[PDB]
Parts: C-alpha cells; structure tokens; sequence
C-alpha cells in the first residue's frame, strides 16, 4: 500500500458552531473525521492520523497514531469556540510530523478551512515556498462560509506544490444546500 | 545616613516629629509593632538604637554606586584572595 | 589487607583436627559444629 | 510544595547521553525528556528518568508536541521493574528557557499534581552546580494582572545513596581526596569567592543593561525593593561593630594559644624519642 | 649544550688537517659529533684528491657504521657528482653482512639439550613466542635452522599469532644474507594458500622486513605490491612493519602517502603496523604534516592500538631533538590522554638519548610521580636506560628505592631501567638490586627480572660474575617447574635467548 | 572458531543503570540485559544497558518477556539509536556474585541465539567507593573439549584480569567459564562533569553554597566542636603527658607510638578556616 502519515485538522473556528451543515456542523465534520480516519485505515494499516485544533491556541491532544479511537472521543465536547487562525495550523501539524519514528512516511495534511481568514497573500506564498522545500503535500477541503469561490486558498494550493506534484486538491463547498456527506462523496472517490 | 552608627538620640526624633518626649515612646515602639524595624530603645540618655531597616524604593545614579560597591567587593577579595594561594602554590604542585 | 579481606569473606575459615590420613593423599578431618569431612593435600605440609 | 530537589547524576547522564543521541544526527534546539522522581517527604529526590524525541519549530516558535505512548508504555514499563519511581516533570537542556515550555508542563499537569521541570547542561562551563530547577506554580502577581505562571525557581543539589555512590566514586580518578583541613578550605575560598565576584558582577552588569536596553521594563517590580535590600547594611562601624574586632581577637586567643600547645607536645614527644632511636643506633653500630 | 660545542669541534680537525700527522680519528670524532652533511663530502672528496686508499679505510668503515643512513646519502651524493666501486662497497656494507654470515655459521656455539626441554614441555599458554624467539636470538644469521625439524609437534599446537611469530622468527635467524634470503624461503613462504592462518602470510612479510632493515633494495616494492594485493589486514600487519622498517632512517616519501590511503582502510590490530612504520620512515626526518596527519587520524579512529603505534610513531619521527622536541613535549604531556602521555615519554627519551641533562627530567619524573595510570609511569622509569645510558652508574644509586614501591608496574619498569643501561657494563650493583626483584610475589616483575638480569650478564661469563651459571640454572628451573606461574617463566626461556 | 583477547568498551550510561538496577533490587537477584554492538572476535561494546521486569518465576530463562523485548526494541527505534541487543546481565546484590545453575541454564540459550552474550553481574556491597566491583564471565563452549582450553594471544589484557586469581568459588567457575576484561572509555566531557557532580560531596555543593554554608556556621555553633576539640585536648593531652615518663620506665619504645599524634593539628586547619574567612570580613563590611 502507499505509505504516509495523514494529519487531520479540525476546524475549531467560531464560525464551525452552526446546524448549517445537517444537523450541525459538529457532527458534520464528525462524520468528515469517520469518513477520512476510516479510509485511511481501509488504505493502508500503517498510517497513523492525529488531530490538531487550528484557532486559538493550536495543541494535539491525541499523540500519532493508527488508531482513531481517542480521537473520537476528543471530537465530542471540543467547544470549537474562536477566531481562525491559518498560517500556525499547518506549520503545527508539520511538526507533529517530525515526530514521526519511521522515516519512510510521506508527510501529509488534511484541514478543514470554515471561515474567512486574515492571513496576507505574503504569508501563504512563504509558506507554498516553505512546503516546497519541505515536499510536505497538504489535501485541503473548505467547509463552512468564506469568500465566495475562495481564491487565496484557491492561490495556496496551486502555488504550494507543482510539476507535478499530484499532488493538492482542494474541495471548496457548493453554493446550496447539502448534506456533509455528499461534500466528502467527492474526494474519498478521487483525490 | 551611611551609618551604622544605627543608634539615634531623642533629639533626633523629638525634633523631626515635632511630638513631645513622652510620646517617642508610643511612636518608636508602634513602628516595632508595625514590623518595619526591630531596634531597642535607650532610655537613660533618652537615645533610640535602630535594626536592620524596612526598604523602601531607592533610586537612579544607585544601580552605579552599587556597581561601585560590588567591584570594590569584587577587587578586595580577588586581590587577597590570589595573595593567600599565591603563597601556598608552590607547597601544592 | 584488602586482599586477604576479599579473600577471606566467600569462604570463611575453619580449624579442623584430622582423626586420620588417606594413601590417596586424603585426611580425615572433621568440621567440628557440623558432621565430618574427608579432604586432601595441601601440598606444603605433607602426611607425614 | 517544592522547597529542594536531589539531582543524582544518573538522570544529568540521562540527558547528556541522550544529548549525544540526536547530537550524533544535530542540530538545533534541545534535548527534551520526561523526569522520573522520587518524592518521600517535602524535599524532592530523582532516581531515573527517561528521554522522548522532541522537535519544536520556530516560526511559530511556541509550538511543541511530546509522544503520550512512549511516556505511557514506558512508564508502565519502568512503575513494573520499579515500583518506587514515578514522573515528577520533565526537563529540558536550556541553557536558558523560551517562553514555550510553560505549556509542556501544563499539558502533563493530568500525569501529576505538580511537575518541576529541570534545566541542565550538557557541556560545563559556568558557574557552578549545572543545570536548574523551576517548579510550576501560579504566584499571580502584586500588580492583581490576571494570573500568569512564572515559574520559581528550586534549589538543586548533587547527591547519591550506595550504588550511584560506588561507580562515581571510582570514576573520578583525577583529584586527591579530600584531602581535609589544608588544599580542600582554601580552594572552596577562592572558588566561592571568585565565583561569587563575577556572579555578581555579570548579574550587576545585566541589573544596568535591562536598564539601559529591554525596557520594558525591568524596573521595578522587584527593583526598588531588591536594590534597597542591598543597600540594607552598608554596614560599617562605629560602634558595636569595633567591639566585634577585639572579640574576635579574643576568640583566636584559645585556638592559636592551644596551637602554642600542639607544637610544644609535638615537638616534645617526635624530638626526644627520635634523637633517642637515632644517637642509640649510631652509637650502638658505631 | 651543542651551541658552543660543534663550533669548538670544527677548528681542531682543522688544525689536525694543518698539522704535520694526519690522524683520522679526530675527523672520526667530529664525524659522529659535528654530524653535518657537507663536511663528510668536503673530507672524503679531500680523501680522494689526496688519492688515498689504505688509510681510509678506517674513516670511511666510521663513517658507514657509526654516521646516520642519510649522513650517508648525503656522502655519496656529493660524491659521485675501483674507488667508484669501493665506495659503493663501503657505504651499502654488503661486505659486513658477508663476512658476518660467515662469522654466524663458523663460529657458532650453541647448546640444543636446552631448547629440547622447553621443547618437551609443550604448554599451550604464551609459549608459542617462548621458544621461537630465544632461538631466534642465539642462532641470528646461521642461515642453517633445524628448528622445524627437531622441535615438530610444538610447531603443529601453532595457532592464531603463534603461526606469525614461528615464520617471523624464520627472519630473525636468517637475519643478514640479504641475497638468498628470498628465495631460500619458498617452503616456509608466506602462504597464502588459503586455509585461513591469514596471521601466517603476515609474519611472512614480516620475517622479510627484519632481514631488509636499515639498507635494503627491490624486496621493499615486492613488499609494497603485496601491500597493494591479496588480503587486508592481515598483511598490513607484518608487511608494513616490513615496508617501514626497510625503509627506517631513509626518509622515504611515498611510503608516507601510499601509508595513508592505508591507514584509511579502518581496522584495529592495523593500527600499531602503520604506526611504526610510519614512525621508522620518518626517524630523524622531523616532519612536519606527517606528525599533523598522525595526530588527526587519532581522533575518528575507535583503537587503541592505532593510538599505540601512532603513539611510539610520532615518538620515533624524533630522535636526538633535545630541545627542540620540547615544544610538542609540552602538548603530549599535558594532554589528560594516558596514551599520548607514554607517547611523550618515548619521544622525549629519544630525544634525550645519550644526554643527562635534567630538564627532561623535570616532566618525565614529575608524570612518574603524580600520574595515576601505572602503564605510562611504567614507560616513564623505562626512559631512565634510554636517556642515562652514557653513565649507567647512578641508576642503581637513584633508582635503589624506587624498584620497592608498592605498584609491580614501577618496580617492573625500573628493573627494565636497570638493565638495559647497565647492559653494556660489568657493574655488579645492578645485579645485586634485581636479586630481590626475582624474589618478588608478582609474576611479571621476576620476568622483567629475567630478562634484565640476562641483559646485564649480556656476553659476559662465569668469570666475569658469579651469578651467571646461578641465573642460568635459575632459567631451565622455573620454567620446567610447572607450579610457578606462565608469564614469569616466559621470560626465562627468553633470558635463555 | 578464532579466539583472541577480547575488551568490553563500555559506556557510563552502561553502568549507571547496571548498580542502579542491582541497587534497588537489594537483597533480591534481579535479572537486566546488555545492549551494544558487535563490532568483532577481539573487541566489544556495551553502548545500552535496560533493565527487565521482576516476575514471579525469579531469575529464570523464561524471565525474559518477548512482548517486552518487541516494546522495547521499537521505543528505542524511536529514540535516536536502535542498535541491536548483544547479551544479559543479572545482579547479585546478596553474595559474591557467582554464576548460578539458573545461570548457566539461561546461558545456552543466550548462546544459542546470540553468538557471544557475554554474561555480567555486579554488586554494591563489595565497595562503597574505590572499586570497579560488578564482574564478567563468559562461557567456554564445552565442543571444544577435543582441541585445547587455553586461548587467547596478546595476553596482556588477559593476564592482568585474572588477579586477583578472585578467590576459589568465583575462580571455580574458570573452569567451563572464563572472565572478560572492561575499561572505561572517554567521553571525557561528561566524565569530567560527572567526577564535579560527585565531588560536589566533598569540595562544596555548588562550589559555592556548601562552604558559603561554612560561611554560614563559620565558627559559631563551630566553637561548640571546639570545646569538644579542646575537651579532646585535654582528655588526650592528659595521658600523652603520662606517655614519655613511662617511654623513660621501660626503656623506651614499646612500638608505639599511641597516635596520639596530629588529631587537632586539623583543628588548627579549622583555625585556618577561622582567620581566612574572619578576614574577609574586612572585605564584605566595607563596600
Ligand atoms: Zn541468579
């Protein structure tokens, strides 16, 4: 199977607290956690996912590890109250990936982007030229409301990895109504 | 005051707090009480004998005369110092 | 001192009174808080 | 709560030899470990202790992740040989703590009511007794700020019990020991003299450069009340303090009046029985 | 101090030159002293203007024995710049080596009931060097060994090293003989034939670079090449020892080079075989980044045996340096490394040799004193016979107490001491303090008493002291005794040698 | 097949954890093992040293835990060096740390799967201070009854461990086992700092504090000590008086002397600690 260490990012933003999302966003993202912990474990055994909380103060509470039990747990009770902090979300997951044991482990990010940020242009393209030097490639899908079309996230992923380097896809949320699983149908298919 | 020469005199007191010499008495004790000083009172000469001291701030162009105060430490024990083993470092080897 | 103070711990030490001598170079010797043993030479002072 | 700590030099090697495990490979940072320790009363004491892969990015430089399996299984690993050895905190190679690792002690404030957390040094140069202690406590502050941890800091000490006491013991190979009375007082005077000169001077150099630079502030949350205890005792004479000298003038009367005496005793005894054995030799062979 | 010295040396030759009689002895004291490469040319190219033969003779046998190997390249470069080939005869001393063959093989005098009872013995610990190398040492360049055939049996319990040194003694006895030597050897060859005795085809080589040291010729780069193939390490260890001891005292360059692309191959029981051939090649030559790569190799390297032979090969690059040396002397002694510190001593004993001058005294005795490492304080009082050799009669006086020390290792070194400075003398003093020596508890220390003991009874017989035929029957007693102890008996056989 | 003289290298992280596992296991026998790395025949090195659980069968071959032994082995390819285990050790705190049959029952199977596994037990009792202590052993293999029993060459290692000859019942075991010798390798950094730590004891705590701390007393309560000491004057003094009318009695030395001799000749080095650190108040009152 292919190998790598998927890391899931949570979004804990204020704006992640609506019933948007059926029934709530909460939930939503629960199963968006159920469906990536429990394909990574139908890809490959060795792929150990952790979560971390991006607004706020970022802090992993659940070490590396195959197992998703006790991430689980930390999904329920997360109040997922705060302002949407960016460009320490995925630098904070880079380092929990250093920690890895075995080196054999391609570096890989998942997050979940609720809410309109206030991150400059200038710090994604230092860190799309960071991650270029660091080969770390990060999966993105937008949930919740932003910026229509979302465009610097949009910019993010194009100029965070290229030739080829399949690779960064990103997933922004249709404008209408839909269930949570019907926006995670899509890249559990085709990445 | 530099000091100490921590012995005042009721004089000294009577006069600043402009309290008659009966009162001293009351007034330098109550300070005891209040634990900013632990000093004793003499009473033959009617003299008030200061301990330690409570502090209280200080100031700039201080931070210098420490400065002072400590080099001065700092040489005097370097100096004898190095003159005590300076004579036994011949017998060590 | 420090030798003879490692020597003398993993063993002990004993005085035996030998009852008789053996053409094998044995001696009949016993270790008197305790039953009889029978042991041998002990080069330097011989049976005779 | 913590007053004192006893560092033996097992767990200081714990450090230093895991400090050649990543050091080997670098680069950066730190070496970063889970501390084992032994509390039997209010004094702290440390036996063992183990040492956990660390990385902490700077960019965000106040990020920082430990691995929870690896204190997990291992301290079930070390509470099974071990019964009597628990984890007291962690500890960190400095030299001097980022603001960071107050959040490591918070996060491993659910394995123990209160973790100290040691910094030491791998390499020894200054100034003295390596390393350092800082327990976690909330002190709030005299200025009623909401309440913030700066950690206080424990005294350490070097110790041993039997065992730790016979390998290093060995191992030192390089000194005469002690030996009592003559070398041993004097050296102490000029180390804990010397050392106390510069100590005070660097830490009087850096009382004016955060003056001078780094405002703010440093002055004064603690620097009035600090520089006015100084100036407490200049503390000169007139007047008991003249009758002190003379005191002690008649307190090395005894001591150098019964030396008067030794010599007497000594050289009564040594000369007269050696001129006895030598004359009586010479006289005799010759 | 040789300030003043050679300066006053240098007008008395020439007013022996000015005077009436030559006599070459003074210019054979000046040769030996003076020790400066342009004279020999100016005097021996004054010896054949003058169109002399008989009488120099003597100057110029001098100048081969008693003058260094590059005093001689030195010579007969300014000199060929009958007699021609005479001073090809005289400087290569092929004629020496002959008529010491024939000197070996004529006069020998030998005893073989000896070498049959430490034969017969057949003990299985440390005696596989025992016999071999005593004798190796009494029958040196008989060229006729019947070793292999009268001791057999002893042969076939050769393992490991054992194997190394029965074909290393095969060069010890062939010592001299420099033409047949090689081929002379073909049965007991340095095969090679892969039945792993890899030690074997090493000592082979290694017999080969004992008979080639000092001069030499193209059986160093028939060495060199078997360098360059079959195995490693294993020929390194004796093949390198003979690549750089056929080379000692010639500075040789490329040997300095192709030993450092060797030295780089990374193996331990290597490390003391570059290591003295490195030093050997280099003797006298007080290089400099031949010193500065031996002290930069020490550190990555995980052996103690390259430490040990780097340690006597930078001790061997300098040798007569008096002060000189004293500037890296410093460095060795006051690093906290024990072995770099013995390394300090050997180099500054052959530094000092044949001078008293107390300055080496002052470190060398101050590290025989303080330090708590017995090896290295052990080679500290050994330095005592290579400094003091000139005037071996005070060592009894100063070293008297210091052979009752309670360590084996100082009385050990200092009994070496005494004997080999006062090898060269008939004093009975020296033989009356290793008396208690022989009588001492520890094994080692009566073993470093016998073989001192044989030192100072080197050559002299019954006559000269009494207690030689004592000491001889004190050898073949203990180690046919076989209740005292293998390592002090090894060097009663080795006495015997 | 090939013997030669061999030489543990050990580290002091090694044997750190060896007394410290053999310490707190006094009296009982604890069971640890020996990690390292075989470099060849002649030399070895213990890098590692962990310690084993104590379980209910003793000090057994089934001791071992392998699911402890897989644990391990990957906590330690997380830490940075994962080298491979090498051999045992056990402790004998309560004796004079002799092999066992337990031991040697172990010891085929330790054979079995590693080739060497030098075997190691050490003790605390023995010294307090100034000896190596522990111990070594190896076993012989009992197939090489037909060739000979008595390697190796370079005997120099060799012959200088087996003194002290180590008694009879220890030595008992050189037959069917042999002992392995061990220096200590520098790392002289840590061992330098290490040696400070320790001499802590004896120079002062933080070089500073404990003779501060003889600052602190500085001849107060130390004057108790030294009507004690001058109560010792007296005492010893009074019959070191009686000493040499008695020596002009029995004419003379009875061999002797009593000693009776120095004693408060320290005290007077206390006295030195009394006008050295008195005159530096001249130092600390004035500026
Ligand atoms: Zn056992």
């Amino acid at each position: 199977m292919v190998l790598e260490s998927t890391m899931v990012c949570v979004d804990n933003s204020e704006y992640m607290r609506n019933g948007d999302f059926l029934p709530t966003r909460l939930q939503a993202q629960q199963d968006a956690v159920n469906i990536v912990c429990h394909s990574k474990t139908r890809s490959n055994p060795e792929n150990n996912v952790g979560l971390i909380t991006l607004a706020n103060d970022c802090e992993v509470l659940t070490t590396l590890t195959p197992d998703t039990g006790r991430i689980l747990s930390k999904l329920h009770t997360v109040q997922p109250k705060g302002k949407i902090t960016f460009c320490t979300g995925i630098r904070v997951a880079h380092l929990a990936l250093k920690h890895r044991q075995g080196k054999n482990h391609k570096m890989r990010i998942i997050a979940f982007v609720g809410s309109p940020v206030e991150d400059n242009e200038k710090d994604l393209v230092k860190l799309a030229k960071r991650l270029k030097k660091e080969k770390v490639n990060v999966d993105i899908i937008n949930f919740g409301e932003e910026e229509v079309n979302t465009e610097k996230l949009t910019a993010f992923v194009n100029t965070l990895n290229g030739k080829d380097g399949t690779g960064s896809h990103l997933v922004t949320v249709p404008p209408g109504p839909s269930l949570a699983d019907a926006l995670i149908s899509s890249p559990i298919l085709a990445g | 005051r530099p000091a100490n020469h921590r012995q005042l005199t009721f004089e000294e007191i009577a006069k600043s707090a402009k309290i008659t010499v009966n009162e001293v008495e009351l007034l330098v004790m109550k300070a005891l009480s209040v634990g900013l000083v632990k000093g004793s009172i003499d009473e033959v000469d009617k003299r008030v004998h200061m301990t330690w001291v409570q502090p209280r701030v200080l100031d700039l162009q201080q931070i210098k005369g420490m400065k002072d105060r400590l080099e001065f430490w700092c040489t005097d024990v370097k100096s004898m110092e190095m003159l005590v083993e300076h004579q036994a470092h011949d017998i060590l080897t | 001192l420090r030798e003879e103070l490692q020597l003398l711990q993993e063993q002990g030490s004993y005085v035996g009174e030998v009852v008789r001598a053996m053409d094998k170079k044995k001696v009949l010797v016993k270790v008197h808080p305790e039953g009889k043993f029978v042991v041998d030479v002990d080069k330097n002072i011989d049976i005779n | 709560a913590v007053q004192k700590v006893v560092v033996h030099p097992l767990v200081l090697l714990s450090v230093v030899d895991h400090f050649n495990r990543i050091g080997k490979v670098g680069n950066q940072k730190r070496v970063v470990g889970v501390l084992l320790g032994s509390w039997q009363k209010k004094v702290l004491d440390v036996s063992n202790s183990f040492a956990v892969p660390f990385d902490e990015d700077d960019k965000d430089d106040s990020v920082w992740f430990l691995d929870h399996d690896y204190l997990e299984n291992m301290y079930g690993m070390f509470k099974k040989v071990n019964a009597r050895e628990r984890i007291v905190g962690w500890y960190h190679t400095g030299p001097k703590l980022h603001k960071n690792d107050i959040a490591i002690n918070e996060l491993m404030k659910r394995y123990c009511p209160n973790s100290v957390l040691v910094i030491i040094d791998v390499k020894p140069k200054d100034l003295g007794l390596p390393t350092e202690a800082y327990i976690s406590v909330e002190e709030v502050h005299d200025d009623g700020t909401p309440t913030s941890k700066t950690f206080e800091h424990v005294t350490s000490e070097i110790g041993a019990e039997e065992a730790e006491e016979v390998g290093v013991e060995h191992l030192l190979r390089d000194i005469k020991d002690t030996t009592v009375g003559t070398l041993s007082q004097r050296i102490t005077n000029q180390v804990h003299g010397l050392k106390g000169l510069n100590s005070k001077l660097l830490d009087i150099r850096s009382y004016l450069e955060k003056v001078a630079t780094g405002k703010l502030p440093i002055n004064h949350q603690i620097i009035y009340q600090l520089q006015d205890v100084f100036n407490l005792l200049p503390d000169v004479s007139l007047q008991e303090f003249v009758k002190a000298f003379y005191l002690k003038t008649n307190d090395q009367m005894v001591v150098v009046y019964l030396a008067s005496l030794i010599r007497s005793v000594v050289a009564l005894h040594n000369l007269i029985n050696n001129k006895i054995a030598n004359r009586d030799a010479e006289k005799k062979e010759g | 101090n040789k300030q003043f010295r050679n300066k006053v040396l240098r007008v008395l030759v020439k007013i022996y030159m000015n005077l009436e009689k030559p006599d070459f002895i003074n210019v054979c004291q000046c040769l030996i002293f003076l020790d400066d490469p342009q004279a020999v040319s100016d005097i021996l190219e004054k010896l054949v203007k003058e169109d002399n033969l008989l009488m120099a003779y003597q100057i110029c046998f001098d100048l081969y024995e008693s003058a260094s190997q590059q005093f001689l390249s030195s010579v007969i470069q300014n000199l060929r710049t009958d007699q021609t080939l005479k001073m090809i005869k005289i400087l290569s001393g092929e004629m020496a080596i002959e008529l010491h063959l024939q000197f070996l093989i004529r006069n020998n005098n030998t005893d073989l009931m000896i070498l049959k009872n430490t034969k017969d013995a057949v003990r299985n610990s440390v005696c596989h060097t025992a016999t071999v190398i005593a004798n190796s040492f009494m029958h040196c360049g008989t060229t006729s060994d019947q070793f292999l055939r009268d001791n057999l049996e002893w042969l076939a319990r050769a393992t490991n090293w054992a194997k190394f040194t029965a074909t290393a003694s095969l060069g010890v006895i062939h010592k001299g003989h420099e033409k047949e030597a090689l081929q002379l050897m073909a049965t007991y060859l340095p095969k090679d034939t892969s039945p792993g005795s890899a030690y074997q085809e090493g000592g082979g080589l290694y017999a080969l670079g004992l008979i080639h040291a000092n001069h030499g010729g193209d059986i160093i780069d028939y060495l060199l090449n078997q360098l360059k193939n079959a195995s490693n390490d294993i020929v390194r260890h004796g093949g390198s020892l003979g690549l750089g001891l056929a080379a000692m005292g010639t500075a040789r360059q490329d040997v300095y080079d192709l030993l450092k692309t060797n030295l780089y191959q990374d193996d331990a029981v290597t490390g003391e075989a570059a290591g003295l051939a490195l030093g050997l090649v280099m003797l006298g030559s007080k290089n400099a980044q031949a010193i500065e790569d031996m002290v930069g190799y020490a550190q990555e390297t995980q052996h103690e045996k390259i430490l040990r032979g780097l340690a006597v090969g930078i001790a061997l690059v300098m040798y007569g340096r008096m002060e000189e040396a004293d500037a890296l002397i410093e460095s060795l002694c006051r690093d906290k490394d024990p072995i770099l510190r013995r390394s300090g001593m050997y180099t500054v004993a052959m530094a000092y040799c044949g001078s008293g001058n107390n300055k080496a005294i002052r470190r060398l005795l101050h590290v025989a004193v303080s330090d708590v490492n017995d090896d290295v304080r052990r080679a500290a009082v050994e330095s005592l016979g290579f400094i003091l050799f000139r005037t071996p009669e005070q060592c009894p006086s100063v070293v008297s107490l210091l052979s009752e020390s309670y360590n084996p290792h100082v009385r050990y070194g200092a009994a070496m001491a005494l004997g080999i400075c006062c090898a060269g003398t008939g004093n009975k003093e020296a033989i009356n303090l290793l008396e208690p020596m022989t009588n001492d508890p520890v094994n080692y220390v009566r073993q470093g008493a016998l073989i001192a003991s044989a030192l100072i009874m080197i050559q002299q017989t019954e006559i000269t002291c009494p207690k030689v035929n004592q000491f001889r029957q004190l050898y073949s007693k203990v180690i046919n005794d076989k209740h005292d102890d293998v390592m002090a008996k090894f060097g009663a056989i080795l006495a015997q040698g | 097949a090939v013997d030669t003289a061999e030489q543990v290298y050990i580290s002091s992280l090694a044997l750190l954890k060896m007394l410290k596992h053999g310490r707190a296991g006094v009296p009982m026998e604890v069971m640890g093992l020996m990690l390292g790395e075989f470099v060849d025949d002649y030399t070895v090195r213990v890098i590692d040293v962990f310690a084993m659980p104590q379980s209910g069968t003793g000090v057994s071959v089934e001791a071992v835990d392998p699911v402890f032994q897989a644990k391990m082995l990957d906590m330690l390819k997380q830490t940075g060096r994962p080298e491979m285990v090498v051999g045992w050790y056990h402790s004998h705190p309560g004796f004079g740390c002799w092999l066992s049959g337990v031991d040697i029952n172990t010891q085929q199977s330790f054979e079995a799967l590693s080739e060497r596994a030098v075997a190691v037990v050490v003790d605390p009792i023995q010294s307090v201070k100034g000896k190596v202590v522990i111990d070594a052993f190896r076993l012989i293999n009992a197939n090489m009854m037909v060739l000979g029993h008595e390697p190796r060459q370079t005997t120099s290692n060799l012959g200088h461990l087996n003194k002290p000859s180590i008694q009879a019942l220890i030595h008992g075991l050189n037959r069917h086992y042999y002992s392995i010798t061990i220096n200590y390798r520098k790392n002289e950094l840590e061992q330098k700092m290490l040696l400070n730590l320790h001499k802590k004891s004896w120079m002062e705590g933080l070089t500073l504090q404990d003779y501060s701390e003889h600052c602190k007393h500085n001849e107060s309560v130390v004057k108790e000590m030294l009507e004690l000491a001058k109560n010792y004057n007296k005492a010893v003094e009074e019959e070191d008086k009686m000493t040499p009318e008695q020596l002009a009695i029995k004419n003379v030395g009875k061999q002797d002397p009593k000693r009776h001799l120095e004693e408060h000749v320290d005290v007077l080095m206390t006295s030195n600690i009394v006008q050295c650190l008195a005159a530096m108040l001249d130092t600390v009152v004035f500026k």
